[PDB]
């Protein structure tokens, strides 16, 4: 067996196993602990797996929120600073509420910042919404996008139909058999 | 400076002379504090007053319209 | 061990049909039954041949074969209450065939469907579709226009809408396209800041007119 | 069997159990103590439980609250600070209370936090409501929105029905019997 | 049997259990002392188990009170924590008198905090009120909402019976026969 | 060893066929699948010939055969509904042929494809074309302008659409091409932005539009 | 075998790995731990390799975002290099986002840096934005690029669809047979 990947973390790894095995490659994932985790196959699929993890970028990097740009735990912070936390906390806490409604999956939010201004002696601009989301297999997307636009509508103080956007999708067919073995 | 004005009386005279002002009244606005503004809005008045409801005029012509005196000191 | 014996204690949940293809067919009525089904054959539980199905994918199926071979049949749904003699709707103004071709067309589904035994084809009537729809509108009072067609009626729902509305509505539509599909009759819900709610008037000498439908619409000021 | 995650905590591990039995996959939990709850599963259902694992994204991040970027351990507090603590608590005080409403099962509510203009000099905004709510099955959803409505219309000094966004589903069907042991 | 939860206090594990000896489970509370409670079920019931604890979202977080926030055990304070820890306590002295009126089983309150304005310089705003309330089977709700109303419009200085709203519910059925046994 | 072994637990999910070449001709129904199949070959686990085909790749590959010996012919698309009976759609109206040369034409794409053992050809009609594509626009309640063309029809889609329009659109538009395919009539789909939201204008005739008091603006 | 290149990193080894392979040149990936990756070849492959590798510039560059250039370890920030790192932010939670969507394997997205003045004293300009993207094949690029449009243009305050740039282009061919050996 080759190595492909070393000092994983467990969801990358798992990442990579649920990617290999959607193309019909049979991968093993082994435990190290301090040093994490490695990924091998067999040479037949060695070739194939190389040029996946290519077009995929594997492993994934880390999930990016703005609260990591502005540390709380600085000794000195600006409004733009704490004002900027504050939304990135919000377009948080959006996205976990949109993931209990009925039938959705996952669900991915961005809020306009306008924190860049000053705001001094000016008018603030309104507040534009965007949304993603998954939905399960049989759902009339285009009858629960309404849902969507109406929960989110209230939840500031200005923002109009016509600025919210909303995209959705349906849910891949589902990899339930094992790939096979080389002979 | 404006040789093609017209007017009647000395209502349309007043308004005409207060409509030159208003591009000082807009630098002084930006840079006061709407409250102590409005305090004195109100003190210039209410000791005339009987009554406590301020509402009795719908704001869009006062908040425009604070007079320089009201706005000189809050500045 | 039959395929009975591997699917659960809820045994009422599932139906096994012996197929003329020489498979089981396990009937299901939902997806996440359905992949509870399909769990069992993907693991390899049982040996011999068999397969999944539920309504919504044999009607995809059968309507993808239809668009080949019968690119003009206007027809509106395939109902599997006894999936032994399944039934299928046909509209009678828009269709005109024989009995021979009526008996041909029968014969083809059934060669389709091997676990079915036979197809009975029913002539429904388009003014009774169009009828119900406009009366289940007018029983939950929502506000809408209506919209003819050569082949079709739409019902358009648009504006500011209230909760409870939106709410009604859903549950309404959900229930009528379970019956009658969405071949014939669609609805179209879109919020709009718009309070008149897709009515329209413009004003003049002798008063207001109504205006004619249309993509414009007035934002609400208010 | 194969190891799909370690190191879980309680409440992660009872929701990837929940989900992994859902779709049939018969899954068990182990307890190293100061290493946490660990997860396998037999080889034939290995290939699907990665496939759903991925798909819902688990485990489950932790829950946020908008009270968590403003510590009250900070060193100094601006106005700011104060009243965004002030709306996080009082949001999680309202779904407290919604819950013990005859037949909730859960909710979840959402505010205008228009403290991001700290209204200096501005006067204040009005604000706006948004709740998710989940019924026992057989409830009349319809006449059950305007008791939600008439309680939160009142919770603050200005509120118009016009700014209260209510949605509602109904419990899902339970899943009682265990799943299939692999042959 | 199987470990469902551990380390829970008193209140979580008597509320977990009352959860699951309505739907016909059978449960164990065992007692480690410094460990905490841990709860336990058989193998047949441990899928029902899993998939209410789900439902519900057990174990259930601690009670939330605003004075949390801003707690009063500090060197320093500001006006707007002080008005903030006042309100906070009128509202639990306020639910603790309802219940005991005549019937009342338990209730809660809510009061519309205006001190996220300073209410410095500007005028002061009117006060709103929320209360829910459960009642003992056999009570004529009608005829009762009348006195609740009565009693709080006079606990402020400035109040409408238009700004005061009231839901009231009964008791479900009690649960006196136990469950049954596994087989 | 045989190929159907080798595929996978589920058995109908591909179908393998004889070729009178002397090779396998497996047959997929999507993308994923064809990868999934290819895998085999590619990793060598079977020793005879054999090969991959699905309906896109053979619509576009006898698509360029096509383009070098009968230039001017006018068609549709084949459906393999049947891999065994391949039908093909030819206008009616745009090509004029004797039966000989459609039975010549028949053979030839019968030697093209060594796993079919015959060709049907059926002769569409574009009216009727046409007429499903502006009834199925009619039916979404799109707006839209149709243009006509000697060998084809332009329908322009434009504006400042909406979600639940750009949605409808999207599955309409997939659900025609993949009957008719995209020869005959095309769709164009252009968003662009609103001029009119908060401005004061005249329509009808002689509209103009104020684009503040005192500024008019004429369009063309 | 000779020696093309030491002290690689994985991802750097797994590229170059890649691009070999591509052209039918068999490689060998080496691991010397606190030395990185060693890659050899055949004497017969040594030129083209050397061809390949001088060709494509190989060995990758790290990645390159500009926050690196305003690190929030410094003692001050001005309200340029704050607002660089917010833009720098947004950027990247973009290209996570577009990732998900249905079909799409990879994305680029860049924004118009107006920070490149202070927007001191004059008022600010509007926002440009661009987007690069892969699909796989099959896809119906044209009728693609409406969605991406529609959901860009509400992230920010104001944003005109001509003022919004989409190349999308599709999957290159899968290698998935392997390089025959040198004779």
């Amino acid at each position: 067996d080759k190595d492909l990947l070393k000092g994983l973390d467990q969801e990358q790894a798992n990442e990579v196993i649920a990617v290999l095995q959607m193309h019909n490659i049979e991968a093993n994932k082994i435990d190290s602990g301090k040093l994490g985790y490695s990924i091998t196959v067999a040479e037949p699929d060695f070739t194939a797996a190389v040029y996946w993890i290519k077009t995929y970028q594997l492993p994934p990097r880390p999930r990016v929120e703005i609260a990591q740009m502005f540390p709380a735990d600085s000794l000195v912070s600006s409004p733009r600073a704490e004002k900027a936390r504050l939304y990135s906390a919000i377009e948080q806490r959006l996205e976990q509420s949109l993931q209990t409604m009925e039938g959705v999956l996952s669900a991915r939010v961005h809020i306009s910042y306008d924190i860049d201004a000053g705001e001094n002696g000016r008018p603030p601009k309104p507040v534009h919404l965007s949304a993603l989301a998954v939905y399960e297999r049989g759902s009339p997307l285009a009858h629960q996008i309404s849902d969507i636009k109406r929960f989110l509508k209230n939840s500031f103080a200005d923002v109009d139909y016509d600025n919210i956007s909303v995209v959705l999708s349906e849910r891949s067919d589902a990899q339930l058999q094992a790939p096979g073995t080389p002979v | 400076e404006d040789e093609d004005v017209t007017f009647n009386d000395i209502s349309s005279l007043s308004k005409h002379v207060d409509e030159g002002l208003d591009g000082y009244r807009d630098y002084l606005i930006k840079y006061s504090d709407r409250e102590l503004v409005q305090f004195f809005e109100n003190a210039q008045l209410k000791r005339q007053y009987g009554e406590e409801t301020e509402t009795v005029k719908r704001d869009k012509d006062e908040i425009e319209k604070p007079s320089i005196f009201a706005l000189l000191p809050a500045y | 061990a039959e395929l009975d014996s591997l699917l659960g204690q809820e045994k009422e949940r599932f139906q096994v049909l012996p197929g003329r293809d020489k498979m089981l067919y396990v009937a299901a009525q939902n997806e996440r039954d359905t992949l509870w089904a399909r769990q069992v054959l993907a693991r390899g539980d049982y040996d011999k041949n068999a397969r999944v199905i539920n309504e919504n994918e044999e009607n995809k199926r059968i309507s993808i074969w239809l668009d080949t071979y019968y690119p003009q049949l206007a027809y509106y749904r395939i109902h599997f209450d006894e999936p032994r003699k399944p039934v299928f709707w046909l509209s009678r103004q828009r269709n005109t065939m024989s009995k021979k071709e009526l008996e041909v067309l029968s014969q083809k589904l059934r060669a389709l469907m091997p676990y079915a035994d036979s197809v009975n084809i029913t002539l429904m009537d388009d003014v009774t579709a169009a009828g119900q729809a406009e009366a289940g509108l007018k029983q939950q009072a929502l506000p809408y226009s209506r919209r003819n067609h050569k082949g079709g009626v739409t019902f358009v729902i648009q504006g500011a809408l209230d909760d409870v509305e939106i709410l009604r509505a859903r549950q309404f539509v959900d229930s009528y396209y379970r019956t009658w599909g969405g071949r014939y009759v669609q609805f179209a819900i879109e919020l709009k800041d718009d309070w008149l709610k897709g009515r329209s008037f413009q004003y003049g000498a002798e008063g207001y007119i109504k205006m004619s439908p249309g993509h414009w619409y007035f934002p609400s000021p208010l």
